[PDB]
């Protein structure tokens, strides 16, 4: 199958900005690619196909480029109502189309490092037999960040789930919380208990741990 | 809008119908394309105003695309289905003739399926509490984990209303287990912590749960 890599994974802009998001395909699809747009809990809206062909009806300020492996969206002066997510999609075989993973056009502030915090599971919770354990990062830009949980040093892959707040309506800001959790029993056979946080605001990752038996 | 989805246990079968008023749906190419929550678009299948049908490989096996003339409609058939296949489902189609094949300028509204063994289940509503460990620049974070719920979805206020600003209560995730679990923080002057009381109200209707939480500082 035909992958469709797109990047930037969110494009920061503001009202006016001449805005281009990019997709690459693994495989040469001629230009039998097309572009959409798409709010959050709406339907995704056709705005440009065989790589530069605008869909009727469409404003002029969108415009396309490329034909082969890689392909320009391009807005020329961003407006208010374009903020949301593109996704490009190929078509050059009739037996398997595919679409990018999407570029998130978002407001551009300045790069805020999250505040990273850590709960230990409650005593409340460890009596139903399942401890969890939080790791919050607040009020962080851009979206992009990579939480990594340990338990005594171990990686843990597959007892973590993630979820994201949509971009601050005030400050723009993300905030994200992520959720590890354990058996109670595995949980009291270890003492330290790490969230690793990689932001682009931030020097270097940073870890929020603690030891099990201290607070 | 697409019907027949919603909640179907693991092995079991659904079966998605995309009624269209505008255009017949025998004179164009007519596509699924899905949507996990959070995630991006999955082409799902086509069918070909000639008939011909394709699929995607995660699907091919389980799914079967086909479309009634006579009620000018669409439908997926789906069978096998796993916790992987919960997403929006929408059809789409092209109303444009052109001499292209692929572009999509008609979609449907969309229609969520949720593969889930779970039966309803009041949520566990858990303190995450204040400390050193979620302090900073003078405010504190807490917050409540409400964990384990079934089906969707739950409200989380904090003192019943009165405390709005600073709260960010975050999109519930499926778990493995088939059971939801979100959390719903707030970040609040740490001052504040001894001299007043955080209380986070969850109300479950399908399982008539309604808890008030209240969530004591830590004193390291």
């Amino acid at each position: 199958d035909i992958q469709m890599t797109q990047s930037p994974s969110t494009l920061s802009a503001s009202v006016g900005d001449r805005v281009t998001i990019t997709c690459r395909a693994s495989q040469s699809i001629s230009s039998w690619l097309a572009w959409y747009q798409q709010k959050p809990g709406k339907a995704p809206k056709l705005l440009i196909y065989d790589a530069s062909s605008l869909e009727s009806g469409v404003p002029s300020r969108f415009s396309g480029s490329g034909s082969g492996t890689e392909f320009t969206l391009t807005i020329s002066s961003l407006q208010p109502d374009d903020f949301a997510t593109y996704y490009c999609q190929q078509y050059n075989t009739y037996s398997w189309w595919t679409f990018g993973q999407g570029t998130k056009v978002d407001i551009k502030r300045t790069v805020a490092a999250p505040s990273v915090f850590i709960f230990p599971p409650s005593d409340e919770q460890l009596k139903s037999g399942t401890a969890s354990v939080v790791c919050l990062l607040n009020n962080f830009y851009p979206r992009e960040a990579k939480v990594q949980w340990k338990v005594d040093n171990a990686l843990q892959s597959g007892n973590s789930q993630e979820s994201v707040t949509e971009q601050d309506s005030k400050d723009s800001t993300y905030s994200l919380s992520s959720t590890l959790t354990l058996s109670k029993a595995d949980y009291e056979k270890h003492k330290v208990y790490a969230c690793e946080v990689t932001h682009q605001g931030l020097s270097s990752p940073v870890t929020k741990s603690f030891n099990r038996g201290e607070c | 809008v697409e019907s027949g989805g919603g909640l179907i246990q693991p092995g079991g079968s659904l079966r998605l119908s995309c009624a269209v008023s505008g255009f017949t749906v025998s004179s164009k190419y007519m596509t699924w394309v899905r949507q996990a929550p959070g995630k991006g678009l999955e082409w799902v299948s086509v069918i070909y105003g000639g008939g011909s049908t394709y699929y995607a490989d995660s699907v091919v096996g389980r799914f079967t695309i086909s479309r009634d003339n006579s009620k000018n409609t669409l439908y997926l058939q789906m069978n096998s289905l796993r916790a992987e296949d919960t997403a929006v489902y929408y059809c789409a189609s092209r109303l444009g003739v052109r001499a292209t094949t692929g572009d999509l300028d008609y979609w449907g509204q969309g229609t969520l399926v949720t593969v889930s063994s779970a039966s309803t289940k009041g949520p566990s509503v858990f303190p995450l509490a204040p400390s050193s460990k979620s302090t900073s620049g003078g405010t504190a974070a807490l917050g409540c984990l409400v964990k384990d719920y079934f089906p969707e979805p739950v409200t989380v206020s904090w003192n019943s209303g009165a405390l709005t600003s600073g709260v960010h209560t975050f999109p519930a995730v499926l778990q493995s287990s088939g059971l939801y679990s979100l959390s719903s923080v707030v970040t609040v002057p740490s001052s504040s912590l001894g001299t007043q009381t955080y209380i986070c109200n969850v109300n479950h209707k399908p399982s008539n749960t309604k808890v008030d939480k209240r969530v004591e500082p830590k004193s390291c």
